[PDB]
């Protein structure tokens, strides 16, 4: 461990 | 009973099921039963009808389709089936730009289809021709399939030829649509199919005159996205840290690392194994099994990826972690991916018009790549990319779309290959990206004045030669004809140290302390032996049992462009010694040693001469006024100079140049 990640955007379903 | 051309989906699904195999008359195995269940699900058996409807009534056609959807693997037997080869002795080429992805689909569809690869199914890649006579489909490199194209004008052996990863845009598939436009009319029977991974292709219907799209509907999950807060120094030691951490904590899924290169996912594998032995020591965590993929892995190694992830032992998931290179993007496709990690680098082929070296240099990668890295997150369930880099940079950093490769690379070299196939009019000869009608005059008037082609635009002996070699035809050329004066060894350094970057680094500070580097290895007539030297003094045993890397360091060289420069020296000879061409040296005693190298060198850089001004020089071509560069080994007036390189600033520069007396040339 040692990284810590910030929550961006979402790919919103291709169906 | 059986229409060529005429068949429907029905009668290729009901004949799939006979207990007979039509290829070639023997028994089904229950493992084809099984295998054609699982692959009966896929999007584009649904459309199989429509694409039979559109192959009938038309001779191209656009087939765009997210990855994943079965077009590699599918597509062809749908062709084999509307088209029957065997009965006509024809076979059906499948064209993909990545040796790994023509070796791995085509041992896929050779299982898919019951029958022993190399028999009915095989691949052609350069140095491995895995056919017989009896082959019906045939995966080739697009590579090799230009080279049957030079052999074989026509092609006519194939019936039906189908150009994957379209949206690549390699030099050699971007020469294969613009011959493919054109050979079609010639031949009413070809039929092309063009497979493309990005669901916009307007340009390529337009391109190939409205030719008819299918689109496959997308089929892929929402995927969460993750930054980081701040910049990454080392993203090496991140993507590790990043791996472990998704095997600690995420749910069960594999997850898939994109690197550079070879050595660097040798690297990580190794690491990553042993921080998940430690892991499993001290934590107890599932097992976590590593498989490196990279261009030049055996067959036998390739097909590890596809293997399941190991069972837990933990009471923790497994998991399966694939290191792949730019393979894993569009080219094949692994089940269970759910996690998706990005650094962001991949190697990239990049061109320097005024040196005219082509390198594979670490480049960030565009905002298409990162998307499609991103996609292949989320197939099988909603997948999480987690991305080593700041959102900011991701939105301002990255440059919108990458350049196809007809403008990365060198112009002259494309033209002496194209003329191969017999083109003529190459000027009206129509590209997907044409350049600018500027640089391709250029390169014909430089290829006529080398007599590469003659005053009629056709090739020549000289012209063939020097296109077998990897180098500018003007180095080429140089090299061919140095044997002359008897100083080959001589010339074949240093083309070998002229087709690479600048071995030189000259940073503003130790400026002086550089200087004094080169002037070690520098002769008072000219930069181009100090290249020579360089590289005799690189390769002495005293470097050696100094130290390699130190030894290059201290004395402020470029220790990977040496090393290229070693390879392409060493590819070099063995590619001379294959056509026979003669190779000599004169003894190092000898007065005529470096007369015999100059005259050698002039001979072949006579198309970029300068002479001194009486007052600094006016180059012999265009007139430019010129002014010898600081960095420079120039020792008298050197009345007669050759320069190789254009330096412009707000005064105009010429690098690496030498003397030259006027009678030589
Ligand atoms: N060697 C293999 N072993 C097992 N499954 C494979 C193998 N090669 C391909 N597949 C499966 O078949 C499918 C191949 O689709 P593909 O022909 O790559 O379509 P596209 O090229 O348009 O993505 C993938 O979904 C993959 O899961
Ligand atoms: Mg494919």
């Amino acid at each position: 461990w040692g990284i810590h990640f910030v929550k961006g955007e979402v790919l919103a379903s291709t169906w | 009973g059986l229409q060529r051309h005429h068949t429907s989906a029905e009668e290729a699904q009901k004949l799939e099921d006979g207990k007979i195999n039509p290829f070639t008359g023997r028994e089904f195995t229950p493992k084809y039963v099984d295998i054609l269940k699982i692959r009966r699900e896929l999007p584009v058996h649904a459309q199989r009808d429509e694409f039979l409807k559109l192959y009938q009534n038309n001779q191209i056609m656009v087939f765009v389709g997210e990855t994943g959807s079965g077009k590699t693997t599918q597509i062809p037997q749908f062709v084999l089936f509307d088209e029957m080869p065997h009965l006509e002795n024809t076979q059906v080429a499948c064209t993909q730009p990545r040796r790994v992805a023509a070796m791995s689909v085509a041992q896929r569809v050779a299982e898919e289809m019951d029958v022993k690869l190399g028999e009915e199914v095989g691949y052609s890649i350069r140095f491995e021709n895995k056919t017989s006579n009896k082959t019906i489909l045939k995966y080739m490199t697009d590579g090799m399939l230009l080279r049957e194209a030079m052999e074989d004008h026509d092609l006519s052996r194939y019936s039906c030829i189908i150009l994957d990863e379209a949206h690549e845009r390699t030099l050699a598939t971007d020469i294969l649509m613009g011959l493919l436009k054109q050979v079609v009319k010639r031949r009413p029977d070809l039929k092309i199919i063009i497979m493309s991974a990005t669901l916009d292709a307007e340009k390529f219907q337009r391109y190939f005159n409205d030719a008819p799209l299918l689109a496959v509907p997308g089929r892929t999950y929402p995927v969460e996205l993750y930054y980081t807060p701040e910049f990454q120094r080392d993203y090496l030691d991140s993507a590790i840290r990043t791996v472990l951490q998704i095997h600690a904590t995420e749910e069960a899924g594999d997850i898939l690392l994109f690197l550079t290169g070879e050595d660097e996912i040798e690297d990580a594998v190794r690491k990553i194994s042993l921080e998940g032995d430690q892991l499993v020591r001290e934590e107890g965590c599932g097992p976590l099994s590593v498989y490196p993929l990279y261009g030049s892995l055996p067959p036998h190694q390739q097909q590890r990826i596809f293997e399941p992830a190991p069972e837990s032992h933990n009471g923790r998931p497994g998991r399966k972690v694939v290191i792949s290179t730019n393979i894993a993007e569009t080219s094949l496709t692994i089940d269970g991916i759910v996690y998706v990690v990005d650094p962001g680098f991949s190697k990239q082929k990049v061109y320097n018009p005024r040196i005219r070296v082509e390198s594979l240099l670490v480049s960030p990668i565009s905002k298409a790549s990162a998307q499609q890295r991103a996609g292949r997150a989320g197939r099988t369930r909603p997948g999480k990319c987690f991305r080593l880099y700041t959102e900011e940079a991701f939105q301002k950093e990255l440059i919108e779309q990458s350049y196809p490769e007809i403008l990365r690379s060198n112009l002259s070299s494309t033209v002496l290959e194209l003329k191969k196939l017999g083109i003529d009019d190459l000027v009206h000869f129509d590209f997907m990206d044409p350049p600018a009608p500027e640089t391709m005059m250029r390169a014909l008037e430089e290829l006529n004045y080398l007599a590469c082609l003659d005053d009629e635009g056709n090739l020549t002996p000289l012209g063939r030669l020097a296109s077998q070699f990897p180098l500018d035809p003007m180095l080429a050329v140089m090299l061919i004809g140095s044997f002359e004066f008897q100083c080959s060894q001589e010339i074949l350094t240093i083309v070998a140290m002229l087709s690479v970057p600048n071995v030189f680094i000259r940073p503003t500070k130790d400026k002086k302390r550089a200087d004094d580097a080169k002037n070690i290895f520098a002769h008072p007539d000219g930069d181009h032996i100090t290249l020579l030297n360089v590289y005799h003094a690189f390769k002495s045993d005293e470097a050696y049992e100094y130290g390699i890397h130190k030894w290059c360091r201290d004395h402020y060289l470029n220790y990977r462009s040496l090393s290229a420069a070693d390879n392409i020296r060493s590819q070099l000879e063995r590619l001379m010694n294959r056509y026979n061409l003669e190779l000599n040296t004169t003894d190092y005693e000898s007065p005529k040693y470096f007369d015999n190298i100059r005259k050698a060198l002039a001979s072949g850089f006579f198309m970029q001469v300068a002479k001194k001004r009486s007052g600094g020089y006016i180059t012999v071509k265009d007139n430019q006024d010129v002014l010898i560069h600081p960095s420079t080994v120039l020792g008298h007036d050197a009345e007669w100079v050759i320069y190789n390189e254009f330096v412009l600033t707000s005064k105009n520069y010429i690098r690496t140049v030498t003397s030259v007396r006027p009678e030589w040339l």
